[PDB]
Order: structure tokens, then C-alpha cells, then sequence
């Protein structure tokens, strides 16, 4: 019923956020099924104009059966707006929402002995904000748009003069979808501070609190400073859209560089936002597999904290070929490269944890330590970025889009999949089948390898991103990471089946603690699922 | 001439080098990348043993340690060397890259939605640059018999569909040449990878890169900046030619 929605329990919450977050990002890998089948070959075969003289229905359905090059005439507009509707859904409206508004709202109060948030109705409102700002996001896809079609096919960061020129309204409709999307970050982030630190358990201490309510809380901080910075950006691109403003317009005397500085300032602290509650789902599986208490404590909070920090002080590696002088080009390159210290830190810690350990290769630990290698591609390769003499040749090729899918998509999500398998007999009273978990790791490991890891090479060939078409020499390539996506999309596919068994027919989970005992946490004294009212 | 800065069938490295700055490039990123993956091994086999010598079946009773100062000492220190080295080697080729010398030529670049447009300042030269088979050249963007004909009619081939243009920036070898980038109406971005130079082409804004072309040929590059509908189809072709051969081109142009 409707007492789900109007739920004002941080776990009911929760729940909503992770099915919700899981919805648009199915959604969003579809997109990216119909964007590798046109990959698959060069010469435009799927996304021709053509298709836009039937209906909507209509057209849909023909645009996913190849036709001829000769009977193709190719549409930019289209594969422009679906990459930009890929990232818009991932960045804002998938795996953060899943990450902090899903694991976080669930789990952090639990972590820390808060019987209750310090604003469950804020949080319930959180909730809200995100839907209509998916709602929104979803809608601009069928408003009119650039180039007398629909949907707005500006790449997800709305760099101007092309988002501030693209016609139609589908762009502020993308714009206010980003509003309350950031809306409801910047509400769940002031709910997670005030809870953290007014209502911990007596004894909880700062130095007791688990390491993933600490990513958590850190998160939290880094929300608050980097969406409001954002929600500015965007409102300057509104206002040169529609109230005569000229920021970023050259004959007015504005500069279109402005707003890559301030949207930047943003979209790096973005990616630490995303990744932080990962690396705290991260230490809780591998200690409890590990059947070993985590190495460095200590360093492990504080190596988040000096991550999230210095997150603030790089944006500007975005910017390496827009115009950068010399000197600031060098700050930014050698500011970035020291992150790499703390998270190395991170990533050697969570292998002295498993050192001399107990080691249990369950489900959720196959995610960890994929995690661990595949994180670890993925951030290497951002330190060759951020060598801007090097990003010279790969800025805005497929060596980026490389990096950033290791990161993200065989990193965080890596994250995602590690709390899922963890925690889904303690959030359902149901436990998955662990052949199938198994099954889903190996699909999702051997697909996501075979997408991502020759997009390397297509950006050391040169390839740059955002085409819809391609020079036939890059067609090897393209095609093996094609048959990758598809693997992946099956074994995505595979895991909602696993989801769907488990909470329909799961085995039935009776013990509050169906680990062992180095799952040392809060959750794990509590029944499975907890009382509706917990400590 | 021969065709030399393209993507190869399969390829898995750079495309090749012909300039110093992109000889640089080559090199610096080589030695990153003996580096990260030297640091990936490691990490990935210590994953692998650990998994293996610790082992529930093999190693029944877990430790309990969560220190090991030595070996904190030792993994924070030497991240921080191997990155100042890096920053080390990384710095000059930046330097190099990035510091403007004395032009011999001078060509001024506007990308516009969807073209390029070139101007030679010295030569009072003008001209724009479309794909063969865009709608300038009387295409939709896709291969065609009649885009193939335009193809080999220009001195290219089927296999360079995407990547010629029906004119080409034309310079001299072994000359400095600087090119100052703007954009007219979005931003854009020229690149040549063969030369290991990319900068965005930003309204309002005049931006310069310099390269010295090393060997004759045929160089592409494609508009790097998403810049709307057609930003897969407005690439650069460059085509380095002896200094006579330049001239011949000049005075071709030269209006009488
Ligand atoms: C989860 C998201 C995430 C994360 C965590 C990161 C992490 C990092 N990113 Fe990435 N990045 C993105 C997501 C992410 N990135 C996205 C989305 C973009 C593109 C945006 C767009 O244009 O659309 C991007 C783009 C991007 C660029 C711009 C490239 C370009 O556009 O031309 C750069 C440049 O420096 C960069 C660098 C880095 C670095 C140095 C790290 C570091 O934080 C990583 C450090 C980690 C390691 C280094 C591995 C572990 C360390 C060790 C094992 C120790 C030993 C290692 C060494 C001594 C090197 N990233
Ligand atoms: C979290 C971030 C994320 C994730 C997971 C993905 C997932 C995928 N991406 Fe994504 N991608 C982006 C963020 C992400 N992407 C961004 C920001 C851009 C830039 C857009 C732009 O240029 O403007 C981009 C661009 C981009 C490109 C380049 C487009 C271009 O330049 O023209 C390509 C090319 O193949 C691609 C492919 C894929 C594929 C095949 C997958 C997947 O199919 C890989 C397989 C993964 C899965 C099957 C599982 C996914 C699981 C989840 C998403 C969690 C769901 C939540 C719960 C279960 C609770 N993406
Ligand atoms: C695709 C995203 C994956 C989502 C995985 C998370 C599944 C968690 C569902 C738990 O739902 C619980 O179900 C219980 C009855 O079984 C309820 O009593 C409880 O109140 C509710 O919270
Ligand atoms: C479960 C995963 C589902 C993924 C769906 C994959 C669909 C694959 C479509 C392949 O169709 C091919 O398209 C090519 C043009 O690209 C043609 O050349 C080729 O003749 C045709 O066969
Ligand atoms: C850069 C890559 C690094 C990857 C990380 C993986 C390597 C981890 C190696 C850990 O080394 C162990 O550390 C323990 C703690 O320091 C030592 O125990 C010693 O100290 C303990 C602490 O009290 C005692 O209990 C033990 O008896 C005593 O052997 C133990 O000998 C040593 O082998
Ligand atoms: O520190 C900076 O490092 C640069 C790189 O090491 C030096 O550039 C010096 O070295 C570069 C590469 O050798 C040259 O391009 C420059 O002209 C020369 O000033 C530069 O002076 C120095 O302040
Ligand atoms: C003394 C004599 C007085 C002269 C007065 C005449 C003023 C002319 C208005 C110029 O505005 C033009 O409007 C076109 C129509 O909107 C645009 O074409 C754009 O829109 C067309 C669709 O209508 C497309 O076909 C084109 O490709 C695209 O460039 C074109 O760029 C733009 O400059
Ligand atoms: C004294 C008074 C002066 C008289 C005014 C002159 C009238 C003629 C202006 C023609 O305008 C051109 O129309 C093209 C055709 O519409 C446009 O091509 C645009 O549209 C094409 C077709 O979509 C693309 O392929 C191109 O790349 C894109 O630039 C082009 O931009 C625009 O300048
Ligand atoms: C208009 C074609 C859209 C196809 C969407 C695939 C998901
Ligand atoms: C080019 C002729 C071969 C026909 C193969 C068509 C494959 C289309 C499958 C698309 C699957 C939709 C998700
Ligand atoms: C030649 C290397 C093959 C790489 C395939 C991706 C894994
Ligand atoms: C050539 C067509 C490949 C389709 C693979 C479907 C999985
Ligand atoms: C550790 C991540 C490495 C990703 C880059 C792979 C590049 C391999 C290219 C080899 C060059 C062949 C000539
Ligand atoms: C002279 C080389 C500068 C290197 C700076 C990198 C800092 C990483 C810690
Ligand atoms: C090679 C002939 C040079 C001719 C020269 O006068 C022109 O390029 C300048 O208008
Ligand atoms: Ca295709
Ligand atoms: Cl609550
Ligand atoms: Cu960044
Ligand atoms: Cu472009
Ligand atoms: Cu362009
Ligand atoms: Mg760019
Ligand atoms: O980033």
C-alpha cells in the first residue's frame, strides 16, 4: 500500500531509495544496451532519422532493428540525447540515491545506536524531491528540444553555449530535475549530520562509530558544500536561457569557461560523493570475511576525510585543454596526483585486513575484492590523467570514458552489489541463493571487463567521446566492448531475477546475526528484519 | 603523400608520432604506464596469495593484528616518491608542451557548427574545411558510392570516411607552427593526435597550441568538444609538405 510512501522510518526510506535507485538504474543500462548496439559497427545502422516519420511507439520499436546504411540517415540528436540521458540518470538519480539515500538512511542510524533521525518528515521529503527530480529528467527525454526533435543532447555537465542555445524547454527541464535532485541530497545531507552527531548511543563514541557511518558522515559534508555550487551554475544557465542574462555569452561579455570552473567545483567532489560510502561497505564485508577486525582503524577514517577534502582543491583537471595557463595547469596536476595517497592507504589496509585472516569467499566478499583490483585499475588511470601534458592526447577520448566506468561502474557498483549480497537477509527476513550470487559476480565481472578495458585502447587510437559514429579502424575494438555490455546487461538481468527469488521465496532467515561474529556491527544484534522501533 | 596520423585496424597503442611534443607524449605515458601496471600486478597478486594462503580451510584461526607501523611507514612513502618522480619527468614535457616558441607559420582556426575555418594571417589565405559527405559536399554524413568517389577524387580512400575533409590545413615540414583556436558559436576543439596537440576552440577567447611536423604526410584529427548534432562529423586533416610544395600551395591561392 501507500503507507510505503508516506513512511517516515529511516529504514522504510531507505528501501525506497534502493528499489528506486535500482529502477533508473536499470533504466539507464538499457540506454546503454541501445548506445553499444549502434557502437557495435561502424556506419550509422539504428538511430536514423527515418524512424522519426512513425509515432512514438512506433518509432521506438523500428529504431531497435538494424537497418542499411542506405536507408540510415544518421541522427546525431538522438544519440546525444540518450549518452546525455545515461549520465544525468547515473550521476544524479542512481547510485548515490542507492549509496546515501538507500545503504546510508538504512544503515547509519543503525550503526551508531540512533533509535531515530533527527528529521524523518525532511526525510521523507528527500525521497520525494528525488522522484520528481527523476520524473523530470525522464520528461525532458519527450519535450521539444535541440534541433526541432525532443530531448535536450547537451552531455550531462550542460556545458554553455550549447545548453544555453539548444532549443525548446527539454534543457530546464534537465536543469530542474538537477534542482531537486541536488534538493534532496542537500536535505538527506543535514538529516545524516544532525543524526550523527546528536543521536548516538551512550558509549558511541566518535572513535567507535563503524567506518561506513563515517563515510557516510563524511559524504554528508562534501554534499552540502559541493550542490549548492552547482544549484548556482545551473541557475545561471536558466537565467541565460530565459531572463536575458548573458554569464556565459562572449557578446555580452560573458565567458563560457566561467562555467566550467563552477560546475567543476562540483562535479569533482560529485565523484568522491559517489565513491565514499563504497569504501565503507568495502570495510564492513571484508572484516566480516576476513573474520578479522579492520587494520588502521584510524587512518582508514582519516584517509576519507583527507580524500574528501582534497576533492575540493582539483576541479580543475577537468579543464586541462579549455584554456588553463601553465601555472594553474600544474597546481591541478600535482594537487590531484596526492590523492592518490590516502586511497592508497585505503586499498592497502583493506589487504592487510584480509592478511592472515579467515577467509570466506561468500558473495559479498567476491564483490570486495573485485572492488579492490577493479577500483584500482580505474584509479591509475586517473593519475595518467592527471597528468595534463598526457590528458593533452586523451582528454575527451575513450580513455576517460575508460577510467571513469573502472570507477564507477566496476567500483562503486562493485560497492553497491557488496551491500546488496551483505545486507538483504537483514533489510528482508530472506536470504539469496549463493550459487546465484556467485553466477552473478562472474557475468558481471568477465561483461564489465570486456566493455570497459578495450575503451583504453579506442582512446590511445583516439576515439573521441560523444560520437555517435566512428572511423572504421576503430571497429575491433568497438565491437568486442559492445558484446561486453551486452554479458554485462544479461548478468544485470540474471541479478533482478535473484532479487525477485529471494524476496519472494528466499530461504528464511532466522538469526539476527547469519555471518559470524566479526560482523561486529549494531545491525547484527537486531533481528532480521529489525523492529519497526530499534534500540 | 602518405597517410600517417589515422587510427589503425586493432590498434591498441598511440597513433604514430610526428612531432617532438608528440615523440614526448610517447614516452611519458610509457613510463606511467610500466608504473600502473607495475602497481596493479602488485596489488592484484597480493589479493590473489592472500586469498589463497588465508583461506578458511587453510588458515583455520584468524589474526587479530591491526597495526604494522614498518609497513605503514613503507606504503605511505613510496606512493609519494613514485608520484614525484612521475611530476618529476611530467613537469618538463608540460613545459615543452605548453610554452609558445616563434612562429614560421601562422594559421588562425574557427570551429563552427559544423565546420572548420582556417585563416593564414602572413598569406591572406581564407577557407573552410567540411567532411567529405557532409551536407556541404552534398552528403547526409554516411558512406555512399558518391561519397567513396569524393573520397578517392581527394587523394583518399572508403577507409578515411570520418576523417577527410574536402581542404586541408596545408604546412610546411620541419617548420614551427603556431595555431591560434577560437570557437564562433559553441565551443569546439581541434586536435591532431600525430601531433600531440588538442585546445578548445572557445567563443570569445584565442587560444594557441605550436607543433613542428617531423615528416610529410597526412595528419587527421576530429572536433573534440560535444558541440551538437553533428560533432562526429567535422574532423581536421593536415597535410605536411616540403617547403617548395608549400609555396605551390600559397601561390595557388594568391589572387592576382
Ligand atoms: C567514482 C567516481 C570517480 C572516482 C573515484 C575518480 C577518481 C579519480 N579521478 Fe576521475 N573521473 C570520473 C569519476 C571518478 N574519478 C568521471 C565521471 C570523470 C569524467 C567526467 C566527465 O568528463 O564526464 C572523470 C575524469 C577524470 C579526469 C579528467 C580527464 C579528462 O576529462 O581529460 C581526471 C584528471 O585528472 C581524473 C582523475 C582522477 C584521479 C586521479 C582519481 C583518484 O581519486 C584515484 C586514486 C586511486 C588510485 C591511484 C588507485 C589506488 C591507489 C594505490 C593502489 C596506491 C598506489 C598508486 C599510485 C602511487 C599511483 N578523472
Ligand atoms: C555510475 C555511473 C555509470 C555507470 C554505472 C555506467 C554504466 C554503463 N555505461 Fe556509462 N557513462 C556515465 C556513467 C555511468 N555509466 C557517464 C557520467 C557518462 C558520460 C555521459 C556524457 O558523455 O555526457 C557515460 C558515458 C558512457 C559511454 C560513452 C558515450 C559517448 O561518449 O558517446 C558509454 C559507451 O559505451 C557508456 C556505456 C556504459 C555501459 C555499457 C554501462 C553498463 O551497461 C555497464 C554494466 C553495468 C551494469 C549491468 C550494472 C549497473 C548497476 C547499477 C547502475 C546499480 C543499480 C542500482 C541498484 C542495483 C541498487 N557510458
Ligand atoms: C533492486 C534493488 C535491490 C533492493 C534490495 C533490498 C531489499 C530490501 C527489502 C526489504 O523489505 C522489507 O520487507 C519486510 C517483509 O519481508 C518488511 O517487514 C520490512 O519492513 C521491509 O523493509
Ligand atoms: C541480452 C543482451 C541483449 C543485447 C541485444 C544485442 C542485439 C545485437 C544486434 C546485432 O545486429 C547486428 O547489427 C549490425 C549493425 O551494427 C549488422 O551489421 C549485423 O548484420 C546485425 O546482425
Ligand atoms: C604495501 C603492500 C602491503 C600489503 C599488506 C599485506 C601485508 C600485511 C603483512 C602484515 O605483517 C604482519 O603484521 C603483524 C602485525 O604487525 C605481525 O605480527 C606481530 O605483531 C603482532 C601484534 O601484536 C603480534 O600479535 C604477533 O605475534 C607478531 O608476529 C606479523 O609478524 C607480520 O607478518
Ligand atoms: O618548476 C618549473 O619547472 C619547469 C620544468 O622543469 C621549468 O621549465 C624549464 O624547463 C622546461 C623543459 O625543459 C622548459 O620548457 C622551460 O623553458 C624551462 O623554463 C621552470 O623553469 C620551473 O619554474
Ligand atoms: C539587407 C538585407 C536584410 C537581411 C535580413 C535577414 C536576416 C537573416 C536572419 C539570420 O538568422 C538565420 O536564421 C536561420 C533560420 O533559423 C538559421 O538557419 C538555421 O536554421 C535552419 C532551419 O530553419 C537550418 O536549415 C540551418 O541549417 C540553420 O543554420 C541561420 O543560421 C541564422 O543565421
Ligand atoms: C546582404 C545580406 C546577406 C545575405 C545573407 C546570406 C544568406 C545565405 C546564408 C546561408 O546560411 C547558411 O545556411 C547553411 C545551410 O542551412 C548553414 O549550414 C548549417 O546547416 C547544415 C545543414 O544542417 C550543416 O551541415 C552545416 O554544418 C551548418 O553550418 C550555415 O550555417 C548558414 O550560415
Ligand atoms: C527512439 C529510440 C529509443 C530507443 C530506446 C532504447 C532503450
Ligand atoms: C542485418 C540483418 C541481421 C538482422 C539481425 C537483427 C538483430 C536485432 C536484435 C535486436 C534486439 C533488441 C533488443
Ligand atoms: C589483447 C588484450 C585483450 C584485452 C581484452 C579485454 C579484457
Ligand atoms: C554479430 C551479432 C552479435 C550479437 C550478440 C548478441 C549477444
Ligand atoms: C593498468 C591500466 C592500463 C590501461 C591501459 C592499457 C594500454 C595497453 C596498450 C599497449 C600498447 C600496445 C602497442
Ligand atoms: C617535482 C615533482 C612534483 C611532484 C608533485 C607530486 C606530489 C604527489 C604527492
Ligand atoms: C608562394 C607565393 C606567395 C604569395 C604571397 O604574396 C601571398 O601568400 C600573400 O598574399
Ligand atoms: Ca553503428
Ligand atoms: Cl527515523
Ligand atoms: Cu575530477
Ligand atoms: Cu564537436
Ligand atoms: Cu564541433
Ligand atoms: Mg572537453
Ligand atoms: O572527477
Amino acid at each position: 500500500f501507500t503507507r510505503w510512501f508516506m513512511s517516515t522510518n529511516h529504514k522504510d526510506i531507505g528501501v525506497l531509495y534502493l528499489f528506486t535507485g535500482g529502477l533508473v538504474g536499470l533504466i539507464s543500462v538499457a540506454f546503454t544496451v541501445y548506445m553499444r548496439m549502434e557502437l557495435m559497427a561502424p556506419g550509422v545502422q539504428f538511430m536514423c532519422a527515418e524512424h522519426l516519420e512513425s509515432g512514438l511507439v512506433k518509432g521506438f520499436f523500428q529504431s531497435l532493428w538494424p537497418s542499411a546504411v542506405e536507408n540510415c540517415t544518421p541522427n546525431g540528436h538522438l544519440w546525444n540525447v540518450m549518452i546525455t540521458g545515461h549520465g544525468i540518470l547515473m550521476m544524479f538519480f542512481v547510485v548515490i540515491p542507492a549509496l546515501f539515500g538507500g545503504f546510508g538512511n538504512y544503515f547509519m542510524p543503525l550503526h551508531i545506536g540512533a533509535p531515530a533521525m533527527a528529521f524523518p518528515r525532511m526525510n521523507n521529503l528527500s525521497y520525494w524531491l528525488y522522484v520528481a527530480g527523476t520524473s523530470l529528467a525522464v520528461a525532458s527525454l519527450f519535450a521539444p528540444g535541440g534541433n526541432g526533435q525532443l530531448g535536450s543532447g547537451i552531455g550531462w555537465v550542460l556545458y554553455p553555449p550549447l545548453s544555453t542555445s539548444e532549443s525548446g524547454y527539454s534543457t530546464d527541464l534537465a536543469i530542474f530535475a538537477v534542482h531537486l535532485s541536488g534538493a534532496s541530497s542537500i536535505l538527506g545531507a543535514i538529516n545524516m549530520i544532525t543524526t550523527f552527531l546528536n543521536m548516538r548511543a551512550p558509549g558511541m563514541t566518535m572513535h567507535k562509530v563503524p567506518l561506513f557511518a563515517w563515510s557516510i558522515f563524511v559524504t554528508a559534508w562534501l554534499i552540502l558544500l559541493a550542490l549548492p555550487v552547482l544549484a548556482g551554475a545551473i541557475t545561471m544557465l536558466l537565467t541565460d536561457r530565459n531572463f536575458g542574462t548573458t554569464f556565459f555569452q562572449p557578446s555580452g561579455g560573458g565567458d563560457p569557461v566561467l562555467y566550467q570552473h563552477i560546475l567543476w567545483f562540483f562535479g569533482h567532489p560529485e565523484v568522491y560523493i559517489i565513491v565514499l560510502p563504497a569504501f565503507g561497505i568495502v570495510s564492513h564485508v571484508i572484516a566480516t570475511f576476513a573474520k578479522k577486525p579492520i587494520f588502521g582503524y584510524l587512518p582508514m577514517v582519516y584517509a576519507m576525510v583527507a580524500i574528501g577534502v582534497l576533492g575540493f582543491v582539483v576541479w580543475a583537471h577537468h579543464m586541462y585543454t579549455a584554456g588553463l595557463s601553465l601555472t594553474q595547469q600544474s597546481y591541478f596536476m600535482m594537487a590531484t596526483m596526492v590523492i592518490a595517497v590516502p586511497t592508497g592507504i585505503k586499498i592497502f589496509s583493506w589487504i592487510a585486513t584480509m592478511w592472515g585472516g579467515s577467509i570466506e569467499l561468500k558473495t559479498p566478499m567476491l564483490w570486495a575484492l573485485g572492488f579492490l583490483f577493479l577500483f584500482t585499475v580505474g584509479g591509475v588511470t586517473g593519475i595518467v590523467l592527471s597528468q595534463a601534458s598526457v590528458d593533452r592526447y586523451y582528454h575527451d577520448t575513450y580513455y576517460v570514458v575508460a577510467h571513469f566506468h573502472y570507477v564507477m561502474s566496476l567500483g562503486a557498483v562493485f560497492g553497491i552489489f557488496a551491500g546488496i549480497y551483505f545486507w538483504i537477509g537483514k533489510m528482508s527476513g530472506r536470504q539469496y541463493p549463493e550459487w546465484a550470487g556467485k553466477l552473478h559476480f562472474w557475468m558481471m565481472f568477465v561483461g564489465a571487463n570486456l566493455t570497459f578495458f578495450p575503451q583504453h585502447f579506442l582512446g590511445r587510437q583516439g576515439m573521441p567521446r560523444r560520437y555517435i559514429d566512428y572511423p572504421e579502424a576503430f571497429a575491433t575494438w568497438n565491437f568486442v566492448s559492445s558484446l561486453g555490455a551486452f554479458l554485462s546487461f544479461a548478468s544485470f538481468l540474471f541479478f533482478l531475477g535473484v532479487i525477485f527469488y529471494t524476496l519472494t521465496r528466499g530461504a528464511r532467515v532466522t538469526a539476527n546475526n547469519y555471518w559470524n561474529e566479526h560482523a561486529d556491527t549494531l545491525e547484527w544484534t537486531l533481528t532480521s528484519p529489525p523492529p519497526e522501533h530499534t534500540f | 603523400l602518405e597517410i600517417i596520423g589515422r587510427p589503425q585496424p586493432g590498434g591498441t597503442g598511440f597513433q604514430p608520432s610526428a612531432s617532438p611534443v608528440a615523440t614526448q607524449i610517447h614516452w611519458l605515458d610509457g613510463f606511467i604506464l610500466v608504473i600502473i601496471a607495475a602497481i596493479t600486478i602488485f596489488v592484484t597478486l597480493l589479493i590473489l596469495y592472500a586469498v589463497w594462503r588465508f583461506h578458511e580451510k587453510r588458515n583455520k584461526v584468524p589474526a587479530r593484528f591491526t597495526h604494522n607501523s614498518p609497513l605503514e611507514i613503507a606504503w605511505t612513502i613510496v606512493p609519494i616518491v613514485i608520484l614525484v618522480a612521475i611530476g618529476a619527468f611530467s613537469l618538463p614535457v608540460l613545459f615543452n608542451q605548453q610554452e609558445i616558441p616563434e612562429a614560421d607559420v601562422t594559421v588562425k582556426v574557427t570551429g563552427y557548427q559544423w565546420y572548420w575555418g582556417y585563416e593564414y594571417p602572413d598569406e591572406e589565405i581564407s577557407f573552410e574545411s567540411y567532411m567529405i559527405g557532409s551536407p556541404a559536399t552534398g552528403g547526409d554524413n554516411r558512406m555512399s558510392p558518391e561519397v567513396e568517389q569524393q573520397l578517392i577524387e581527394a587523394g583518399y580512400s572508403r577507409d578515411e570516411f570520418l576523417l577527410a575533409t574536402d581542404t586541408a590545413m596545408v604546412v610546411p615540414v620541419n617548420k614551427t607552427v603556431v595555431v591560434q583556436v577560437t570557437g564562433a558559436d559553441v565551443i569546439h576543439s581541434w586536435t591532431v593526435p600525430a601531433f600531440g596537440v588538442k585546445q578548445d576552440a572557445v567563443p570569445g577567447r584565442l587560444a594557441q597550441l605550436w607543433f613542428r611536423a617531423e615528416r610529410e604526410g597526412i595528419f587527421f584529427g576530429q572536433c573534440s568538444e560535444l558541440c551538437g548534432i553533428s560533432h562526429a562529423y567535422m574532423p581536421i586533416t593536415v597535410k605536411v609538405v616540403s617547403e617548395e610544395a608549400y609555396a605551390a600551395w600559397l601561390e595557388q591561392h594568391h589572387h592576382h
